[PDB]
């Protein structure tokens, strides 16, 4: 946990894009990795799992 | 997606030394840049 | 893939222009560079008939 | 914290040449398999860059598949070719097999020397530049001279006197100067192969929007993109539009940088600071990505064919280890040497 919030601190997003099917579960999928990085969505839905679990 | 005056064509063709005239570019964009650094210079 | 390559080269190409275009708009304008060296010869071959 | 504890002369001499290691050059394969470490005891680490990117990944696969001393003084320059591995060491540059370096044998092909001024320092080769078109390689170091070598025979054809002080780094741009060389005395020299003269100087600290009189006078690094070059080191970051040698855009920097590159629409920098610098090419700060090393001396981007999982950004400076990074936002993992 540590270490993924070392990564999240550390890739610092920073985003006037998102003015330009819904998948339910997560996507546990090798390949990607990166996309969801890039997202914010994402990292919301982590950080509010870390907050539940806290 | 997202991002942020002029020369007649023959008169910059022809008036320009061509050092700066760069008849390789007769590509656009090189092109443009001569005009760019012929109007600075 | 193919079209976000051409664009990013695209983004490239744009950005050459607009730092070549800043340094350019901080010397003055042509045209009016042309008119007052107009003017100075003018006066500089009145002054030289005048000499 | 001091998870293992070395108890033992050997071992705590080992650990003392880990701790003040400095790692100089970054060489990639002819496939992007391998990565090639120069070190500051003249020694050559090779890592198995795809074994360490595999899935399957033990902490062992981080370290030198074939370590190897081969110089007696630091290892200031690598360069490969389509064969080989040069590499500049003490005054001289070897040659190393890829075949045979994975091998138990280690041995060299050839031991060039260029021919200098006799005095007693035995200067270094600090660049070294591998020029495409033509056989050839550039040396250049304390001499404050550019040597020029055939690939096939050992013999020195071109010898230019351009600059004052030493030289930091060459460049290549494929025009008619094509040769671009700068260094201590403060000027990015345009050297023309065909004439073997010097056409243009760009003083840098002469301009006043670049100067920065704290730090000295001294260029470290040089990119082109064949139109542009960014240079770096002592005076400031700034990008300069060739055949006009003005200053368009100067990147807004404290620390001085000692390696520069383009990227596909973005400039890498590192130097003295801890991170990795990504900048725009209007001037903003796009992104710096924190590193281990307190302190860069070395980029490389593994772009090679037929090995497209063998692309990642490797940074090396002032430690024993290599971050390499599979994006560009983060440190993926690092190589101990």
């Amino acid at each position: 946990s540590e270490e993924v919030l070392a990564v999240f601190k550390s890739y610092k997003l920073d985003d006037k894009m998102e003015e330009l099917v819904y998948f339910a579960k997560f996507l546990t999928s090798e390949k990607l990795m990166d996309l969801q990085l890039s997202d914010s969505n994402f990292r919301r839905h982590i950080l509010l799992q870390y907050l539940i679990l806290f | 997606l997202e991002f942020k005056d002029l020369v007649s064509l023959e008169e910059f063709y022809k008036e320009a030394p061509p050092d700066i005239s760069k008849a390789e570019v007769t590509d656009p964009h090189q092109q443009t840049l001569a005009r760019l650094d012929w109007e600075l210079e | 893939k193919k079209q976000i390559l051409q664009a990013k080269r695209i983004r490239k190409n744009r950005q050459e222009y607009d730092a070549l275009a800043k340094v350019i708009q901080h010397h003055p304008d042509r045209h009016e560079t042309l008119k007052e060296l107009e003017a100075l010869g003018k006066e500089l071959e009145h002054l030289s008939h005048i000499k | 914290v001091p998870l293992a504890v070395p108890l033992g002369q050997t071992e705590v001499f080992q650990a003392l040449q880990r701790l003040h290691m400095t790692i100089f050059s970054q060489s990639v394969s002819p496939c992007g398999k391998f990565l090639a470490a120069g070190n500051n005891y003249g020694q050559i680490a090779i890592f198995s860059l795809s074994s360490a990117l595999s899935s399957e990944a033990k902490e062992e696969s981080k370290k030198p598949v074939v370590t190897f001393q081969a110089h007696d003084g630091p290892v200031y320059s690598m360069v490969s070719t389509d064969r080989h591995l040069l590499s500049a060491g003490d005054g001289e540059v070897k040659a190393w097999l890829w075949a045979e370096m994975l091998k138990k044998g280690c041995k060299e092909l050839w031991r060039r020397q260029p021919p200098y001024r006799t005095s007693l320092e035995v200067p270094e080769i600090n660049a070294l530049l591998l020029v495409p078109k033509e056989n050839s390689l550039i040396l250049a170091g304390g001499d404050c001279q550019l040597h020029t070598m055939d690939l096939e025979t050992g013999t020195f054809t071109r010898v230019l006197r351009g600059h004052t002080d030493y030289i930091h780094c060459l460049a290549l741009r494929e025009r008619s100067p094509e040769v671009l060389s700068g260094g201590e005395d403060g000027a990015v020299r345009l050297w023309d192969l065909r004439t073997a003269k010097e056409v243009q100087t760009i003083e840098v600290y002469k301009h006043e929007e670049c100067s920065r009189p704290h730090n000295g006078r001294w260029i470290g690094c040089l990119a082109t993109d064949s139109d542009w070059m960014v240079c770096g080191g002592g005076p400031a970051l700034t990008l300069w539009h060739l055949r006009s040698s003005t200053p368009t855009t100067i990147f807004p920097i404290r620390a001085p940088q000692k390696h520069v590159t383009f990227y596909q629409d973005l400039i890498l920098s590192a130097g003295q600071g801890r991170c990795v610098n990504q900048w725009q090419l209007s001037g903003e700060l796009k992104a710096q990505v924190p590193g281990s090393s307190p302190g860069l001396l070395s980029l490389s981007l593994n772009q090679q064919p037929a090995a497209p999982e063998c692309k990642v950004l490797t940074a090396a400076g002032n430690s024993c280890r290599v971050d390499v990074f599979t994006n560009l936002g983060y440190r993926a993992f690092s190589l101990s040497f």
